[PDB]
Order: structure tokens, then C-alpha cells, then sequence
């Protein structure tokens, strides 16, 4: 159970970058669930591309393609 | 065998017309590719590159810097109404957000 | 082995717009991927237009229509103007 | 009837004439004055239609610039009305 | 002659308004007329000198352009 | 005899290299004129000409017009802190003045 | 008689910077005078610079120095790059 | 022209009723008309662009299908 | 390198210069404004002098370079040849 590794201070800092002035005490568990759901959909795709190539090492390109298919093209990692 | 000279020089372009032509034929977009497609596409790409670099270079002087970094590109794109429309969905690493606070949040 | 990127051409253009400024490798990586993105969009749209008309070749007419569709109203006018200038100079060379 | 307070029309005129572009000197009086002054140096002179316009444009620009400078000298003395001594001071400082 | 009176008070007011002057004292008019007269005299003397050197009898726009150029002010739009 | 090609085409310039060379010889500025002087001077004039026209066109577009007129040249020159230094002593016919009013004169 | 002017060249430049925009006759006359003005100023300074060094020929170095002396800093910084590039390309041809 | 007035108030009411809206404020109509005009303009511009590429003079249903397809909404039942 | 020498233009010298000009009473803030004006004035002349020096490929600044630099601004100075 490593979901507890996303500590409360990090959540506050992220809300601060977004301009949030005051945060209710229940936002943390919802944010944890949202992050877990977002990660699962990307990881499943990355693993799918990795397996098709018969490689055992996950590569940056696999994540780049996985994000592009959902429309979240990421610039910077080649 | 006359002395060869590059097509980019004849058109007056910096981008490589030969490489763009190769990439079109190897992409299987169509079985035949006309002579004018690569010159036009190269000219368009050169224009868009020059506009981005010009805006980033102007943004750099406002910070007394001499070297361009990702933060200046992000500030250049999110500040132009035309570039922002073409690049509304692209995410740039290390870019951060633009400074903005809703007036309701400021002190009374 | 031998890799391929546009960092050289971005540098040549940079020295023409601003001959006193330099660019970091982090900005260069973003500029290199941006070109591959726009290249793929234009070639994609041009191929679809060519297939609907049942034509075997891609010509400047396809590029022009795709450019008018993908790029906003203001960028298209300038881009098309210089594209036609380039084609005219090449054909007249 | 409705009446504007002193200065409202002055500001409206200032905006109007700053936004406009036409010439402000009457063509005939200026042409006669030019023909009068020139008569002292040489008689029976003739002038092209564009020469009078060139002289008019140069004179109008010169006067506008001198009035702009005089306005700063007026505010410096905490006054609002410009006076001859202000012009004399501006011209002396300019070295004319 | 009376031709100097052709620069009526309203023309001076319009010029002062373009310069942003809000209030004008009643004695500014004679000083402005005096200042303008010497400028015109100075420009015309040079123009007429150039005209006389060329043996012409009509004064052209080029002669005025050169007079202003010598006084140190350049006029764009009439030639040269 | 080879087909003639203009020097302007070789340099890629629009201004006439021959005319500038002729003017330099006829003005008696010096007894000998090097081959590089006219190309450099033409390039500088072309740069400055385009630099002014761009600002004029942007002003014209803001005014919602299609034809450039002297008023737009005046507004372009007087709003730039560097052009205003090079062209401080020049007057443009029908140019007018920039709107400006002293704060002490405005009503309370 | 025939009068020479730069009007066609000014129009070509305007069409390159703004293809949809046009220019009235008065603007053409103003630009045509402005070009001759700057020409005389640069040629004048180049002439003074030639005599102080006892040289009999005007060269690109005289033009570069005159440009740095007359134009303000940033304008000179760009213009010198334009001239250097133009001369380099001309000589390379 | 006045044709924008052809989308009468009752048509807007029936459309809002289909969406389940129970009560509608009187100012929603002008906003809806403005919102509709920009969508039509956007779709028609692409349609006309496709028509013009083909050198045709009549606009066909296929051009509208492709315009919607590019905007990211696909229409079933008219062809394609 | 001299980190700072412009402090070396002393208050008494400034007072003496104002005296030659006929100034009877001087406010306490005139000194820093005068230093700023003089520095601005000197930069513009030095830049041109150095420009002529570099054009001639010489390494020693000469009185004539200053004379020509002053002449370009219209301040011809008589007495130094």
C-alpha cells in the first residue's frame, strides 16, 4: 500500500500552483483515487506496447505513444 | 556533370527539401508525390519556426538573460492568441503556469 | 546508428532572427518535437483530401487546402503567400 | 438652456484638433502675405502652386512646436495662462 | 501692407489648441505675428537667392526644400 | 555569351545594385568605389525600409483600413523610441500630433 | 525626360510584408524621399572617414563603421548582420 | 439580415424542453442565437473549402459530413 | 579594475563651477544630479572616440579622435589643433 506516499503537503502545493486558496480536509482521498485511476489507464497502454515489441524494458517512447493516443501529446522527452 | 547545388539554395530556404521529399515517399501517404509539395511545406515549416524563435527571443531580453530555456517558450506560447489556438492541447515539460489570480480571491 | 534531428536548421534560423542569443538543449528538444508534430498533421490531411477525390498524387493544391484547414486564419495568409513565392522562384530559376 | 462650464469646450476642441489633420491657415491670406514679403527683395516674382503649400506646411509645424515648448514653461510657474515672457524665455533657452 | 492682418485670431487659437494650450492671454497674438514674420523673412531670403542664382523668374518647390534644409529642418513629401 | 543575370538576384536583394553603384560614382564621394559597398548599402536600406513598412501596416490594420496613408507613418514613427531618435529632425506633411494632455489641466 | 524612383521596389517590399495591404501615392512619395535622405547621410560620413586615413578607395569597412556611428545600438546591431550576410552570400555566388 | 430572427422563441423552448429544463429565464435566447451562429459559420467554412477544392458549384451532403468529421463529431445516416 | 572612482568629483569643484556660472545659492541635492549628467555626457563622447580608434586599428586614443567625435555632435572645440 504505497498510495500513502503522496503526502498531504504535496497535495497542498499542487493546489497552490493551481490558485486554490482554501482546501477542505476531504479532498485528499478523492485526489488519491483520481490519480490512481489516471495512472492505470496509461500504464496498461505502456505495458501493451512493451509486450508487442517483445521487450522487457519499458521505454520513454512507449509512454509518449500512450499519452498521444488519449490526446495528451507530451513534448520534451524525444 | 555540372557542379551540383542544393535545392534549398535555389528556393532560398534553410530547411532540407531533399529530406522532406524522402519522408513523404516513405510515409505511404500516396503512390506519387509532385515536385511542388515539398518546397511549399518546407517554406511553411521555416516560417512557423522563425515566428516561435522570434517571440521567445523577445521574451528572453525581458529577463536580462542570454540563453533560451523552456520557461520562455511557455510564456511565449500562452501569451499569443494565434499560437495558443494551434497549441491548446500540447503539454510542455518544466513550463509551469502563467501567473493569474481571480479578483474574488484578492484581499478586500 | 546515425540519428536524425533538426537542431542544426533551428540554429541557422535562430542566428538570422537574433544573432546575439543562444538556446539551451532543453528548449532545443521541444523545438525538435514540435516540427515533427506539424509535419505529421499536414501530411495526414493532404493524404485524406487526395484519396476522397480519387487521385494518385499529392500536389501544391492539396498542401494549400490542408494549410487553409489546419492553420488559423491569420497564419494561413502569410504562409500561403511565402509558399507561392518560393514555388514561383523555384519554377523560374 | 443647457450650458457647459468653462473649460469643457476647450478640452473638447483640444481633442478635436489633436485628432484631425487638415491645415489651419487660410490659403488666400497666406498667399497674399508671401507675395507681399517677397516684393522687397525682387520684383515681379512668380511662385509655383506647390511652393506656397511647402512654405505653409513648414510654418505651421514650426509654430506648433514652439507652442508645445511654451506650454511647459507656463506650468513651471504654477500658472495656466501663457504669457509673452514665457515665449521670450523659451526662445532664449532654445538659442534662437 | 495690411496682409499681415490676414492671420486672424481664430487661426492662432486653432494652432494653440493643437499644442494643448488651455487658456491664452490676449497679448500672445502680436508676439506670434512678430515671431512668424521673421521666420518667413529668413526662409524667403534664401529661397529667392537660390532662384536668382538659376536665372529663373518663378520660384519652385525645390528652392524652398533647400532653404529649409540649410536652416537644419528637412521636409518630406514635396520632392527631392 | 552567357545569359545575363542581375546582381540583385545573385545577392538576393530587391533594391537595384547598379543604381546605387552609379549614384556612388556620380556623387564624387571618392575616386574609387569597392565592389562590396553597394551590396551592403542596398541591404541596409532594404532592412530599414521593411522595418518601417511593418509598423505602418500594423497601424493601418488597427485603424481598420487597407491603404497606408501619411497619418499611419506619423503614428508609427512617433511611437517607437529608436526610430524617433533617428528621425527626430524630420517633419512629415499631414502627419499631425500625438494625443497628449497635461494632468494638471484635467478637471478634479 | 524620365524620372527615376524606387516606387516599384517599395511596393515589392510592402507586398512581401503585407500581401493584402496597399499604399497611396503620398506614401510612395514620402518613402521615395526618405530613402535618398538616408543615402546621403551614410555616403557623407563614409566620405569623411576616407580622407582622415589617406585612403583612396571606399570599402565595406567604411560602410560598417558609418552604420555603427549613425544608427542607434540595436538598429545597428541588426543592420550589420544583414549587410554581413548579404556580402557573404554575394561573394559565395 | 433579419433571418436570424427566424429561430423563433417557441423553437428554443421546445429544444430546452427536450433537455429537461423546467424553467427558463427570458435572456437565454440571444445567447443561444449567438452560440449557434459561430458553429454554423465554422462548419460552413470547411464545407465551402471542400467544395471549392473540387471546382464544383453545388455543395453536397458529403462535404458537410466531412466538416463535422473533422470537428470531432460523426454523423450516421447520410452517407460515408 | 577601478570599482568606483566617480565619487572623486568633489563637492567643492561643483560649487566652483556653479560660481563661474553666476549661481548664488545652491540646493543640497544638485550634486548627485550633476554627477549623473556628467557621466551620461562622457559616455556618449567616449563611445565615438573609441569607435574611431578601433576603425584605425590603433591602440592609443589620440586628441584628434576626440576632436572628430566632438565635431559630429556640433561642439567644435578650438585650441587643440
Amino acid at each position: 500500500d504505497n498510495i500513502q506516499g503522496i503526502t498531504k503537503p504535496a497535495i497542498r502545493r499542487l493546489a497552490r500552483r493551481g490558485g486554490v486558496k482554501r482546501i477542505s480536509g476531504l479532498i485528499y482521498e478523492e485526489t488519491r483515487g483520481v490519480l490512481k485511476v489516471f495512472l492505470e489507464n496509461v500504464i496498461r497502454d505502456a505495458v501493451t506496447y512493451t509486450e508487442h515489441a517483445k521487450r522487457k524494458t519499458v521505454t520513454a517512447m512507449d509512454v509518449v505513444y500512450a499519452l498521444k493516443r488519449q490526446g495528451r501529446t507530451l513534448y520534451g522527452f524525444g | 556533370r555540372a557542379k551540383a547545388k542544393s535545392r534549398s539554395s535555389r528556393a532560398g530556404l534553410q530547411f532540407p527539401v531533399g529530406r522532406v521529399h524522402r519522408l513523404l515517399r516513405k510515409g505511404h501517404y500516396a503512390e506519387r508525390v509532385g515536385a511542388g509539395a515539398p518546397v511549399y511545406l518546407a517554406a511553411v515549416l521555416e516560417y512557423l519556426t522563425a515566428e516561435i524563435l522570434e517571440l521567445a527571443g523577445n521574451a528572453a531580453r525581458d529577463n536580462k538573460k542570454t540563453r533560451i530555456i523552456p520557461r520562455h517558450l511557455q510564456l511565449a506560447i500562452r501569451n499569443d492568441e494565434e499560437l495558443n489556438k494551434l497549441l491548446g492541447g500540447v503539454t510542455i515539460a518544466q513550463g509551469g503556469v502563467l501567473p493569474n489570480i481571480q479578483a474574488v480571491l484578492l484581499p478586500k | 546508428s546515425r540519428k536524425e534531428s533538426y537542431s542544426i536548421y533551428v540554429y541557422k534560423v535562430l542566428k538570422q532572427v537574433h544573432p546575439d542569443t543562444g538556446i539551451s538543449s532543453k528548449a532545443m528538444g521541444i523545438m525538435n518535437s514540435f516540427v515533427n508534430d506539424i509535419f505529421e498533421r499536414i501530411a495526414g490531411e493532404a493524404s485524406r483530401l487526395a484519396h476522397y477525390n480519387k487521385r494518385s498524387t499529392i500536389t501544391s493544391r492539396e498542401i494549400q487546402t490542408a494549410v487553409r484547414l489546419l492553420l488559423p486564419g491569420e497564419l494561413a495568409k502569410h504562409a500561403v503567400s511565402e509558399g507561392t513565392k518560393a514555388v514561383t522562384k523555384y519554377t523560374s530559376a | 438652456p443647457h450650458r457647459y462650464r468653462p473649460g469643457t469646450v476647450a478640452l473638447r476642441e483640444i481633442r478635436r484638433y489633436q485628432k484631425s489633420t487638415e491645415l489651419l491657415i487660410r490659403k488666400l491670406p497666406f498667399q497674399r502675405l508671401v507675395r507681399e514679403i517677397a516684393q522687397d527683395f525682387k520684383t515681379d516674382l512668380r511662385f509655383q502652386s506647390s511652393a506656397v503649400m511647402a512654405l505653409q506646411e513648414a510654418c505651421e509645424a514650426y509654430l506648433v512646436g514652439l507652442f508645445e515648448d511654451t506650454n511647459l514653461c507656463a506650468i513651471h510657474a504654477k500658472r495656466v495662462t501663457i504669457m509673452p515672457k514665457d515665449i521670450q524665455l523659451a526662445r532664449r533657452i532654445r538659442g534662437e
